[PDB]
């Protein structure tokens, strides 16, 4: 079959000096790869300097489900990330992005 | 399993530390250093990117501190304050981390 991605929030809109909070989770029949390749373009040296903190709630073989905290929202985390999922076998699945707004403090 | 060793662990005032790391995980994406015993981004010292092979300060980085792509730490010209703990938090390509607490002592 095919791996199941869904990501909550799809969408979400912040504020300035606020933290942004999104969940991936994959999971399928066999051991599934959570494509990390966008995430890590977008926040490579967020992550290293614990700005973007990275948690596995759950890391097993064929389900992974994983929590992106993005601290202290600034207007250039305005954007969007996509995730991808693939089985051993090779069979993709629909790949979802992550909307992120930030707004001025006014 | 990740350890972290200083060399010299009692180093005099004016001289150099390194402080070496050992264990380091297989497939990798990052390594920072803080000082402390915890993982703040307000006390990184400097981070290291797999990827662009780059050293990028931090909030904590007094010009002295220099890490190398063997994760090692080397801190010149010490000083009272350099004393203490340092925490290294080793970013795998899983996204999970791997933390190895140091510290040496300045006479
Ligand atoms: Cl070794």
């Amino acid at each position: 079959t095919a791996p199941t991605l869904t990501v909550t929030p799809e969408q979400q809109t912040v504020k300035v000096d606020e933290d942004i909070t999104f969940t991936v989770t994959v999971e399928d029949e066999n051991e599934v790869e959570l494509g990390l390749d966008d995430l890590k373009a977008k926040y490579e040296n967020d992550i290293i300097g614990a700005r973007v903190k990275i948690k596995y709630l759950t890391k097993e073989p064929n389900k992974k489900v994983m929590e992106v905290t993005i601290m202290k929202a600034t207007l250039a985390d305005k954007g969007a990330i996509t995730f991808t999922a693939k089985d051993k076998a090779g069979n993709q699945a629909e790949p979802k992005t992550v909307t992120i707004n930030v707004l001025p403090l006014k | 399993q990740l350890t972290t060793e200083s060399m010299p662990f009692n180093v005099a005032e004016g001289k150099e530390v390194l402080l070496l790391v050992h264990n380091l995980p297989q497939q990798l994406f990052g390594y920072s250093w803080y000082k402390g015993e915890r993982v703040d981004g307000n006390r990184q010292i400097v981070g290291y990117a797999i990827g662009t092979q780059q050293a990028t300060p931090g909030p904590a980085n007094s010009g002295r501190e220099t890490i190398y792509p063997n994760a090692s730490l080397l801190i010149q010209n010490v000083t009272q304050n350099d004393t203490g703990f340092y925490t290294l938090q080793v970013i795998k390509s899983d996204l999970v981390n791997e933390e190895a607490t140091g510290q040496f002592h300045v006479y």
